[PDB]
C-alpha cells in the first residue's frame, strides 16, 4: 500500500521526421577524385567545396 | 549581590526542519528520452533504483 513514483515508460515516439536545407547542386566530386593533375605533396592543394 | 529589579526578554531561535522532496529520472537526466541510451543503461542495473 501507498505512493510510488513510478519510471516513465508510457510515451515512446512512432515516426521520424527529416529536415535539410533545400538544396538540388550535385557536389564536384569529379574535381578532386577525376583530375588531370594533382598537387605535388609540398605544394599540396587545399580547395573549399561548398 | 542580589538583584531587585527584573526584566522580561524576548529571543528568537531559528531551526531548519525540513528541505525541498526533491525528485530524480535517470532516464531523463543521463540519456533523455533516447531508447538506445537506456538500453546500454540497463547493463548497470540497480543504481538508479537506488
Ligand atoms: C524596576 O525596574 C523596572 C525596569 O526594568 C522599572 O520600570 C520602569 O520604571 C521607571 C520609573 O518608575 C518608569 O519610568 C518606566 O516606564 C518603567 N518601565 C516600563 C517598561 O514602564 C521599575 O519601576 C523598577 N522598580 C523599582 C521598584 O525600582
Ligand atoms: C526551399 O526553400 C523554398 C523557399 O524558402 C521553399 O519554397 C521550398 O519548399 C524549400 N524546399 C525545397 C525542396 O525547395
Ligand atoms: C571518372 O572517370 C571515369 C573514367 O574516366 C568515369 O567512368 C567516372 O564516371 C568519372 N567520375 C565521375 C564522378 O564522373
Amino acid at each position: 500500500k501507498g505512493i510510488y513514483q513510478t519510471s516513465n515508460f508510457r510515451v515512446q515516439p512512432t515516426e521520424s521526421i527529416v529536415r535539410f536545407p533545400n538544396i538540388t547542386n550535385l557536389c564536384p566530386f569529379g574535381e578532386v577524385f577525376n583530375a588531370t593533375r594533382f598537387a605535388s605533396v609540398y605544394a599540396w592543394n587545399r580547395k573549399r567545396i561548398s | 549581590a542580589i538583584p531587585t529589579n527584573f526584566t522580561i526578554s524576548v529571543t528568537t531561535e531559528i531551526l531548519p526542519v525540513s528541505m525541498t522532496k526533491t525528485s530524480v529520472d535517470c532516464t531523463m537526466y543521463i540519456c533523455g528520452d533516447s531508447t538506445e541510451c537506456s538500453n546500454l543503461l540497463l547493463q548497470y542495473g540497480s543504481f538508479c533504483t537506488q
